[PDB]
């Protein structure tokens, strides 16, 4: 519950687009971890059916 | 290119909006057509029943 809530907090911590049912956000992440994050994005979205 | 990806998506949204509005316009058109065709069918039905009546008489 604590985690889902935190997730929800972040989801509120977003910009809701109008043209797409997609959220776009400004996110700052370390260049060092840029590959790590791109692989993480792949894993996250890969679980999802879309 | 962020602004452009956004604009391209907005264009897709615009098309979607157009596609359903046009579908609703067609619906209205199809309904009027339905009424006119119905009446045309009624006229054919009428002719057939008129013929049956005269045959019977």
């Amino acid at each position: 519950v604590r985690k889902m809530k935190a997730i929800y907090h972040t989801l509120n911590l977003c910009n809701i687009d109008v043209t797409q049912k997609c959220l776009i956000a400004e996110v700052w992440c370390p260049v060092t971890d840029l590959d790590s994050i791109q692989f993480a994005l792949r894993r996250g979205t890969e679980h999802s059916g879309s | 290119s962020q602004s452009q990806g956004i604009q391209q998506l907005l264009q897709a949204e615009k098309r979607a909006a157009e596609k359903v509005a046009d579908a609703r316009k067609r619906k209205a058109r199809r309904l009027k057509q339905a009424k006119e065709e119905a009446q045309m069918e009624v006229e054919q039905y009428r002719r057939e029943r008129e013929q049956e009546f005269q045959s019977k008489q």
